């Protein structure tokens, strides 16, 4: 049996963090953001 | 090396974390550990702490 | 050139656009809140996103 | 996962302040506290 | 600025807060941390704390 000084529970407080490498684009999921526009074979006002 | 044309970065960046901490506790903790290693109550040690 | 810009007037003609006078003595910033809360990680960052 | 020492929640009390920037007068919420006098047309005593 | 006629002045005024408290905790906690900037037990930080 080995006692050891621990940090007290209540002094200390878990905090979740979220690591991220890039800032995800407007159109995340979209494959093809550029079919909206190579499909209007009408016009865009 | 003539058709490359790719180039790569590294962004060794920060942010702030967390709310109602105490950075003296901490900073008590950190430089009392390595205090035989770096002079503990050092501008450097209290910097970095 | 500043007889041109209306200096020979009566000053009794100059009104103020709101007609009124004004003596302001408010008790103002000193920072000794905002320190405070810094030190003790309260609310660190006082500047809203607006 | 990010364990950071905090201040214990018994060692600190928030505590309410109310900022003021001036001392309100006596007639606060009266917009013409002086209509009392240019109406008393018989005098005061 | 001839017919200005208008003053204005602030008051960087403070009073005392809270009761119970404990003094030496908070100037414990504030010259611990600006120890890389402002040295610790000096008069001047035990003034400011």
């Amino acid at each position: 049996i080995k006692t050891a000084p621990v940090v007290p529970p209540t002094e200390q407080r878990d905090m979740v963090q979220e690591e991220r490498v890039g800032t995800p684009v407007k159109n995340a999921g979209n494959a093809n953001p550029a079919a909206d526009s190579d499909n209007a074979t009408e016009g865009v006002v | 090396g003539r058709a490359a044309r790719s180039t790569v970065r590294m962004e060794s960046r920060i942010q702030s974390f967390g709310e109602g901490k105490d950075v003296d506790n901490f900073m008590a903790k950190f430089h009392n550990q390595l205090s035989g290693v770096y002079e503990r109550r050092s501008e450097g040690v209290a910097n970095f702490g | 050139s500043m007889l041109r810009n209306w200096s020979w007037v009566n000053v009794h003609n100059v009104h103020s656009v709101t007609g009124t006078s004004e003596n302001v003595v408010l008790a103002g910033y000193v920072g000794l809140s905002r320190t405070h809360d810094y030190i003790m990680d309260t609310r660190s960052t006082p500047a809203t996103s607006q």
